[PDB]
């Protein structure tokens, strides 16, 4: 139970976990931008 | 004209930024206005059974089917 | 003459080749795909199977489907303007008119498409073995979605268009026709299973038996779109398999014809088996087995075991699966093992 | 013109959003169980 | 103390967001990372004190 | 209630840190 | 003698053997001969096996009333569970044949050898200078035998729950599986059928496209096959004519022109799909089953509105409620 | 019966040794070129 | 460009870093960041949803229960006392993720693209049998210290959660680690089949702690040994020395550890307390028998002599070697041992006298709890059998862990085969095709 104070960040922490996936994704945004070299 | 060129033409987006969401909001309303339910005779969450009845409105004979279906809607089904 | 001008236009090489065939293919093919996508999200199966069957009702991509017509309809073509719907559209929908629609339309759509292959083949001047092959899928569709229910009481027992709605078609066939025990279904799978092997095995044999025609690691670019030499060592492949399996190809012409044969023959057999299930002429039991099981209570094979699984499938499903029969099976009559 | 790699990553997220809305709809809609 | 805590903790988030999008484009375009080698340094140094601020400051709020 | 607000930003962030590079043209 | 052992190693490894007995082969050849020889005898003459540990022998051999379709080699007893049951663990063979000993002797030697068979599919490729990876294609069908013969049993707590070695015995494995796991409603199985259906599909595509675009070199009354000689330099079909036709069937960019990319896809598809199917059985071996949409869609009052998902549950209950008649003594089936 | 165990064990050891002492015998060496 | 298509194809991009030590370091430092990030970011996610007065297994937790086991924030019977250690472990990691991530990004886009020159100590050569044996040696020590970092927490800093706790599950300080090699290493000589379960049969914290003591030392010992050496002769004439080949070896290694982990979380009761995770597969089937033998016995049934449909023994029967066990399909799990059930076991297995009047209420409800929380569930998380109804949203942490890791473990074994197959062809040198000119097969006699 996110210690009373940090509660305002409950929502924030709700999405943190999924971030790692994003990186594997970004690598693709990049290559696309760099025209799959 | 090579898709690539079109999907990139600012003209394209200038057109479809309007068209695409257009179609979307339309279908949305199609459902949200309850119209779809009548176009397809599909039951609303409160129209599978009559309050008491727990039987199913099974169509039982081909020719007088449409007629039979209409009556099923009768019992406030 | 306009005809040759009509032709001229059609056989014109566009992005999406039309052709004479298209005059049949596209109208249908689109209507079939369209009707499905429509019912999947809008039409219900309440008045038909007492089932919610569309997104609008709450079904997800797996549970949605265009369910068959009532059993009352019989084999009726259920035309929008026929004695049933009577020109009315909504009623048509509720009486499962959308099934015979998708069925019959898609049917013509498979005719058009095969014709296309035939037409395009001719133009491009290649042999029509792509068309011969496609006879296999036609047979399946024809025997299963048409011939089958045509032998039963009505369209109601044909497979309903949908993911889950097809799984029950499978479970049904086990339970009622004991289909897995059918010589033809077996050949069927031997072909599809065996065909998905040739596919995988040949593919790998090629990719790992390639000559070096480039200096890169990603050998894909190293390919000559313009024939010339064989891109992989057919001679090496032969020796490999000849030493690991004992048998190995050595005539690409045959190796490739074989690949047409195996899965097309398989599907043809699986069809015949079903054409027989239409008349219920199934491969349900082995009489010698049943006779010994009757007289002797200690004789038990994995076969007898299965038949009991069928009894349960039939007894516990029949009720909500065949509504028109107003089945009522008292709890005491329901076959069940101990505890469960 | 509009850079392709952007047409994609935009049309892309755009799909993860709609397809994700569907997944949410699975714990709330009628397809719920509650 | 509390708002003082929510300030440090909340600012520490925006610095991170800013720091995260920064450092990348930083080493990215060699248009400097000599002048920004200054910016990044301050962001990095700053960050740590902040964590230490929220760290010690946590025991007074929760 | 709607911390979708979060995702959104940290979401356009990934593509941003390469886009700005497409502008400052360099090192991709 | 250049040195016996030095020689031995040269023979074993020799690429001049009709059948390449490799290093992996030294383990393969024996294990596979035992598995095969024990099976054939079992299947023909083994006596009834108390598969469910409830003293209710299931005879599955020809000489004991079975035919090819029904007959099978029955799984070790449930009384045995996951315990190792080598012949030297029984007071007698009579006891060993009754508790389904042959089953283990077979599955273990087979799985052992079929792996080395993979190890070999690598070795020979090495001794021949060809790229590896073929053995990786064979990892899929193997990874299945493994899932069906070992993972599932480990997961479920008994070898008696492994797939029987026989036609009907397999249908049993399937029908029951479905009831306890609702596999048809699991992503991994679906990917499996996509790979298999797809494979057969593609297998037919390639097969036809190629065979149909062969360069003429044969008579009107001569097998079109002779138009190919083992050890040719150039190709035997017009891959440009092939692509020309197929590109027009659907549309150009949706058609292969690179034989290498074609063949990679051709291998990649089924192997990847079957990999998932194998992971499905290996996953449902720990009870993480298919989607359970039972009574999801309910109406405005709370009534349960059935979907095809429910009609599927009834068929499953029939299987549940009838399998293993006499083996259960309690409410929940946790085994 | 206690014998068979012994025999089986011996037999499996043979082959398993033949296997390890096999790849050990400089297997990389055995192949077309670079070795 | 420093590295583009005239290196490798795009989708094999990361192989273009096979020879850029520096950048190949950013990757490993940036990656190691993602793991800490996750560990950290997830813990806070778990805690953010964590409800103290409710089983952990009923909340989809898989990290908080890992901490709980090391004796943190819990007490009697796995009761959650203080959620602080959880919040801590979570935030700390989350922070360190930023530190590592910094270095990763740095070493991969600013710092030296190669190392050999910007410092010969760090730069390295794949074929440099010594640098390799040495770096390996460094890591073999770092891991060794870690193994002791556990031995410490248990013996000095607090303890671990011992479910077998004499007074009943509780955090206990191990001050008597089994160091007897005969026992410790005994485990490795244990069968992996039913009963003798090999490593997974570890059933008390002394061996766990003890064994880790041995690993820590044995491990660091080898760390020094490699620092101070080079592979012998066979060691060299046996392996392939290349960037890929080394990878492969570590791939097959993880795969194997992945399978071993799958079985540990599925079978083990000790290092995976049923109090934080769920009841084990066998443990739950056992509990059903317990529950009903307990019930019916209260209705006046003599469990000892009850005859079931088959004539085997509704409640109690015998195993193949004579011991008294629970009856029913549960006969397959007679190897299950557990705090709640042990006090009923005698020298011959379940004792008919204790079962007859020593069953305690806490056991009755334990058996009931575990019975109704067996590891059976669906992908969409609907606890129970495939034919069950929606309502109880639950899927045992033991099921999640076990499946995820079998998949990963598997694909990694493919990864092994793939990277090893590539390395052997790469070495001898034909991983790009058969030499059109010198086609090996063509120089070999026809077997025909
Ligand atoms: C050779 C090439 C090979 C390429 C291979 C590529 C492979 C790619 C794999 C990609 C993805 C794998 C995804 C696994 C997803 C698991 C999703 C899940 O666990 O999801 C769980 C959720 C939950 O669903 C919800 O489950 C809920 C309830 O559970 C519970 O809730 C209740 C209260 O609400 C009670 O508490 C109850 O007890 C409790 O259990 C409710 O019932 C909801 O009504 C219900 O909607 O999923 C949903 O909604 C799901 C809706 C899903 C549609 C899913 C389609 C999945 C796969 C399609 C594959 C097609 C493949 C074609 C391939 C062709 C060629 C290869
Ligand atoms: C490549 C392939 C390409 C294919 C492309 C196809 C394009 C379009 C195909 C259209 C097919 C529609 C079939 C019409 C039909 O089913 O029409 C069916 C009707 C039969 O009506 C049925 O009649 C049945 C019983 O009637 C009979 O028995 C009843 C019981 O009391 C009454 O007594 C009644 O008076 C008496 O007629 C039931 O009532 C059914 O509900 C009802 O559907 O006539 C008939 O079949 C018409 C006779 C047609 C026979 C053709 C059979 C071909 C293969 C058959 C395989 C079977 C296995
Ligand atoms: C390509 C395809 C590749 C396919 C790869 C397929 C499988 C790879 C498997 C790797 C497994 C590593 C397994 C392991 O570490 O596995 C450990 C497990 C568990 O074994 C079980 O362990 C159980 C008990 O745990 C528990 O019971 C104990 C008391 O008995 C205590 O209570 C303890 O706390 C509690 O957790 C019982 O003792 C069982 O009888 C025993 O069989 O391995 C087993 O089943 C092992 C069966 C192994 C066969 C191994 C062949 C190796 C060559
Ligand atoms: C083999 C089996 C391997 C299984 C691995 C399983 C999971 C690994 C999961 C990492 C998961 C992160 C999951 C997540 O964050 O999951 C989030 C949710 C979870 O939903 C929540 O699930 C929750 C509960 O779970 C749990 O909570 C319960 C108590 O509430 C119990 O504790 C229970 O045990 C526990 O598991 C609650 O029910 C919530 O109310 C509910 O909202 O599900 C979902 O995301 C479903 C997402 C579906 C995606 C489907 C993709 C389909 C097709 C993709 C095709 C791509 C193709 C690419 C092709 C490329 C080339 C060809
Ligand atoms: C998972 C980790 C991972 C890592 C660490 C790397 C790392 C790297 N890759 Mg791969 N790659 C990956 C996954 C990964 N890759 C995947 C999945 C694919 C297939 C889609 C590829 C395909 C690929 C190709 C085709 C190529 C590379 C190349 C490279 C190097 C590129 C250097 C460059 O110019 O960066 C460009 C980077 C940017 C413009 C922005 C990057 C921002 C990242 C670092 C951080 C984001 C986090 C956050 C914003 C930072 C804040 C930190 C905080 C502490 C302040 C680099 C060493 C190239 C190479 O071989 O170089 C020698 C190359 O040609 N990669
Ligand atoms: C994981 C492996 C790793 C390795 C091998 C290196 C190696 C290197 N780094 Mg990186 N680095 C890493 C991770 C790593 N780094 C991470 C995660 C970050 C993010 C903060 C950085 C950030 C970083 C920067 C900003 C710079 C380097 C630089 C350098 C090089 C410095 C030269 C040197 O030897 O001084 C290394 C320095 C020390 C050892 C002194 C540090 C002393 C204190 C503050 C920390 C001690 C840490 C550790 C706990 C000690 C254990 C002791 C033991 C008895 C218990 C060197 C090649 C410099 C460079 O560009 O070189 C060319 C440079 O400017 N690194
Ligand atoms: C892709 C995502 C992914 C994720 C999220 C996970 C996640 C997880 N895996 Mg997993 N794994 C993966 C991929 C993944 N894995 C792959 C590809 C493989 C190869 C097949 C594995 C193989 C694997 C195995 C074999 C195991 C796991 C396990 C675990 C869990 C470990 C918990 C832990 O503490 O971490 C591990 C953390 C470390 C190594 C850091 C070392 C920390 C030490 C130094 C100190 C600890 C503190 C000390 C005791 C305190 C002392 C204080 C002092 C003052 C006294 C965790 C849930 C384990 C488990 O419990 O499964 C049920 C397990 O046994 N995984
Ligand atoms: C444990 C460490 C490990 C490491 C360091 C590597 C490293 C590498 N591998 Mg390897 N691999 C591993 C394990 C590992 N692998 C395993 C277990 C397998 C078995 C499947 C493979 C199978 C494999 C193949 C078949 C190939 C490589 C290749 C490569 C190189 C690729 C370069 C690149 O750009 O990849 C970046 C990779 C991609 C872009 C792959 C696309 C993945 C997509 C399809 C799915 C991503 C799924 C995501 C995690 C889940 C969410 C999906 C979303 C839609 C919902 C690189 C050197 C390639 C090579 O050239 O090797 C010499 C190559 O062809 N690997
Ligand atoms: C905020 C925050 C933070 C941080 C952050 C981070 C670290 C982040 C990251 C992030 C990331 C890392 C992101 C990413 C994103 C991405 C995306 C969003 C992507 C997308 C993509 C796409 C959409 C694609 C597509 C495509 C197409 C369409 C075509 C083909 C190809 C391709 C595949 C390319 C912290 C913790 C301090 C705290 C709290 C707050
Ligand atoms: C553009 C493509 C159009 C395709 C089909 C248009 C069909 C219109 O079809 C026509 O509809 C009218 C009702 O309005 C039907 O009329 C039918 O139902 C009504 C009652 O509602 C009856 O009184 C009538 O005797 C009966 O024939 C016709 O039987 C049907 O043939
Ligand atoms: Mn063969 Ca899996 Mn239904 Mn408990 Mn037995
Ligand atoms: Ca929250
Ligand atoms: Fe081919």
């Amino acid at each position: 139970k996110l210690p009373e104070a940090y509660a305002i960040f409950d929502p924030l922490v709700d999405v943190l976990p999924v971030i790692p996936v994003l990186f594997l994704a970004l690598a693709f945004v990049w290559q696309a931008a760099v025209g799959f070299r | 004209r090579p898709f690539s060129d079109i999907i990139t033409s600012v003209r394209y987006w200038v057109i479809h930024s309007i068209t695409i969401p257009a179609l979307f909001i339309a279908g949305w309303l199609f459902v949200s206005t309850g119209l779809a339910y009548d176009v397809f005779g599909t039951p609303r969450p409160d129209s599978y059974y009559a309050q008491e009845q727990r039987s199913i409105p099974l169509v039982t004979d081909r020719f007088e089917a449409k007629q039979q279906v209409e009556t099923f809607l009768e019992q406030l089904k | 003459g306009w005809f040759d001008i009509l032709d001229d236009w059609l056989k014109r090489d566009r992005f999406v080749f039309v052709g004479w065939s298209g005059i049949l293919l596209f109208p249908c093919a689109y209507l079939a795909l369209g009707g499905w996508l429509t019912g999947t999200t809008f039409v219900t199966s309440w008045y038909t199977h007492g089932l919610a069957s569309s997104y609008l009702e709450g079904c997800n991509f797996l549970t949605v489907a265009v369910s068959t017509p009532a059993n009352s309809m019989g084999h009726s073509l259920l035309l929008l303007w026929g004695p049933e719907a009577q020109g009315d559209f909504t009623r048509w929908c509720q009486l499962g008119g959308l099934w015979t629609f998708i069925a019959l339309h898609g049917a013509f759509g498979l005719i058009g498409f095969m014709l296309r292959q035939f037409e395009i083949a001719r133009l491009v001047g290649v042999r029509p073995y792509n068309a011969i092959a496609f006879s296999a899928p036609i047979a399946v569709f024809v025997s299963v979605f048409l011939i089958y229910p045509l032998g039963q009481s009505s369209w109601f027992f044909a497979p309903s268009f949908g993911v889950a709605a097809i799984f029950r078609f499978l479970l049904f066939f086990q339970g009622f026709h004991n289909w897995t025990l059918n010589p033809f279904h077996m050949m069927g799978v031997a072909g599809v299973l065996g065909g998905a092997l040739l596919c995988a095995i040949h593919g790998a044999t090629v990719e790992n038996t390639l000559f070096q025609d480039g200096e890169g690691a990603s050998t894909f670019r190293a390919f000559n779109p313009t024939q010339a030499e064989e891109t992989y060592s057919m001679v090496t492949a032969n020796r490999f398999w000849s030493q690991i399996f004992g048998i190995a190809f050595s005539n690409k012409r045959w190796l490739h014809f074989f690949m047409l044969f195996v899965p097309v023959t398989g599907l043809w057999m699986s069809a015949i088996g079903v054409v027989g299930l239409a008349l219920n002429l199934r491969s349900y039991d082995f009489i010698s087995q049943e006779i010994r099981a009757a007289e002797d209570p200690e004789f038990e094979t994995f076969y007898t075991k299965n038949l009991l699984l069928n009894e349960g499938i039939r007894a516990w499903m029949a009720p909500q699966d065949q509504p028109h029969e107003n089945f009522v099976f008292p709890e005491e009559v329901l076959p069940r093992g101990n505890a469960l | 013109r509009i850079p392709l790699w952007i047409v994609a990553t935009v049309a892309g997220m755009g799909v993860i959003v709609i397809v994700g809305l569907f997944f949410y709809g699975a714990y709330a809609g009628l397809g719920s169980s509650l | 103390m509390t708002i003082l805590f929510q300030l440090a903790l909340a600012a520490l988030v925006i610095l991170s967001f800013v720091m995260v999008i920064g450092v990348p484009v930083a080493y990215a375009s060699p248009q400097d990372w000599d002048r920004s080698k200054q910016l990044i340094f301050l962001g990095s140094g700053l960050w740590i004190a902040l964590v230490l601020v929220v760290g010690v400051l946590n025991f007074f709020v929760v | 209630i709607a911390q979708l607000t979060m995702i959104a930003m940290i979401g356009i962030a990934g593509p941003m840190i390469i886009f700005l590079l497409a502008v400052r043209r360099g090192n991709l | 003698s250049a040195n016996l052992w030095e020689r031995f190693c040269n023979w074993v490894t020799s690429t001049d053997n009709r059948l390449y007995v490799g290093w992996f082969g030294v383990i393969m050849i024996p294990t596979l001969l035992a598995a095969t020889i024990c099976f054939v005898i079992a299947f023909i003459a083994a006596p009834p096996v108390d598969i469910d540990g409830i003293r209710e022998p299931v005879s599955g051999s020809l000489l004991y009333g079975n035919n090819i379709i029904t007959g099978a080699v029955v799984p070790s007893s449930n009384a045995i569970g996951l315990h190792f049951y080598p012949i030297w663990e029984a007071a007698s063979l009579d006891e060993w044949l009754y508790n389904g000993g042959p089953y283990q002797l077979i599955i273990f030697h087979f799985l052992l050898g079929a792996s080395c068979y993979m190890g070999r599919q690598w070795e020979l490729s090495y001794r021949l200078g060809m790229r590896p990876w073929i053995c990786v294609a064979y990892s899929a069908p193997l990874a299945s035998a493994f899932a069906v013969f070992l993972i599932y049993p480990i997961g479920q707590g008994s070898f008696s729950d492994g797939m029987p070695l026989g036609i009907s015995g397999t249908f049993n494995f399937m029908i029951v599986f479905q009831a306890e796991h609702n596999i048809l409603m699991h992503p991994f199985h679906q990917l499996g059928v996509a790979g298999v259906f797809g494979g057969a599909l593609f297998c037919a595509m390639h097969g036809s496209l190629v065979t149909s675009s062969l360069i003429r070199e044969t008579t009107e009354t001569e097998s079109a096959n002779y138009g190919y000689k083992f050890g040719q330099e150039e190709e035997t079909y017009n891959i440009v004519a092939a692509h020309g036709y197929f590109g027009r069937l659907i549309f150009q960019y949706a058609s292969f022109n690179n034989s290498r990319s074609l063949h990679f896809f051709l291998a990649a598809w089924p192997v990847v799909g079957v990999w998932f199917t194998a992971l499905g059985i290996s996953t449902m071996a720990f009870n993480l089953n298919g989607f359970n949409f039972n009574h999801s869609v309910i109406d405005a009052k709370g009534n349960v509105i059935n979907t095809w998902a429910d009609i599927i549950n009834r068929a499953n209950l029939g299987m549940e409620v009838m399998h293993e008649r006499n083996a259960h003594n309690f409410p929940l089936d946790l085994a | 019966m206690e014998t068979l165990k012994i025999t089986v064990y011996i037999v499996v050891t043979f082959f398993v040794l033949l296997f390890v002492f096999g790849f050990l015998s400089g297997d990389p060496a055995r192949n077309p070129k670079r070795k | 460009r420093d590295q583009e298509s005239s290196g490798f194809a795009w989708w094999a991009g990361n192989a273009r870093l096979i020879n850029l030590s520096g950048k190949l370091l950013g990757a490993h430092v940036a990656h190691a960041g993602l793991i800490v990030f996750w560990a950290g970011a997830m813990t806070l996610f778990e805690l953010a949803h964590f409800i103290p007065e409710k089983p952990m297994y009923e909340q989809g937790l898989i990290l908080i229960p890992h901490i709980a086991t090391l004796g943190w924030g819990v007490g009697p019977g796995g009761e959650v006392v203080d959620t602080f250690p959880f919040f801590v472990v979570g935030v700390v990691h989350l922070i360190s993720s930023a530190v590592l991530g910094f270095g990763g990004v740095y070493h991969a886009i600013r710092g030296p693209e190669t190392l050999e020159e910007y410092s010969s100590f760090f730069g390295y050569d794949w074929k440099d049998k010594n640098k390799m044996t040495t770096i390996l040696g460094f890591h073999l020590i770092v891991l060794g210290i870690g193994a002791l970092l556990l031995v410490a927490k248990a013996m000095f800093f607090g303890g671990l959660y011992d479910t077998w706790a004499p007074g009943g599950g509780d955090v206990r300080v191990i001050t008597n680690p089994t160091l007897d090699p005969r026992v410790i290493f005994g485990y490795l000589l244990k069968s992996p089949f039913g009963g003798e379960g090999w490593i997974v049969s570890v059933n008390n914290l002394e061996d766990v702690v003890g064994g880790h003591i041995w690993i820590g030392l044995i491990c660091i010992a080898g760390g020094i040994w490699h620092i101070l050496t080079t592979p012998f002769g066979w060691a060299r004439r046996a392996f392939i020395w290349s960037g890929e080949a080394y990878l492969s070896y570590s791939l097959g290694a993880l795969s194997m550890m992945g399978f071993i982990a799958t079985c540990f979380v599925w079978f083990n009761n000790t290092v995976y307390p049923s109090e934080f995770y769920g009841p084990t597969g066998p443990e739950a089937s056992q509990a059903q028998a317990m529950t009903f033998l307990i019930r019916d016995q209260k209705l006046g049934a003599n469990v000892g002599s009850a005859q079931g449909p088959t004539g085997l023994g509704k409640y109690l029967m015998r195993s193949p070697t004579g011991e008294i066990i629970f009856g029913g399909e549960t006969m397959r799990f007679w190897d299950f041992r557990g705090p709640w059930l042990e006090p009923l076991r005698g020298p011959n297995g379940l004792d008919l006298n204790k079962i007859k009047n020593d069953i305690q209420p806490w056991q009755e409800r334990r058996a009931a709890e575990y019975m109704t929380h067996a590891p059976l569930g669906s992908l969409n998380s609907v606890g129970g059998v495939a034919t069950e109804i929606n309502s109880v949203n639950f899927v045992s942490p033991r099921s999640w862990l076990a499946t995820s890791h079998f998949v990963l473990a598997f694909f990694f074994l493919v990864g092994h085969l793939w990277h090893a197959g590539r390395a052997r062809a790469a070495a001898a040198g034909f991983e790009k095709g058969i030499d059109r000119e010198s086609e090996p097969v063509l120089s070999m006699p026809s077997l025909d």
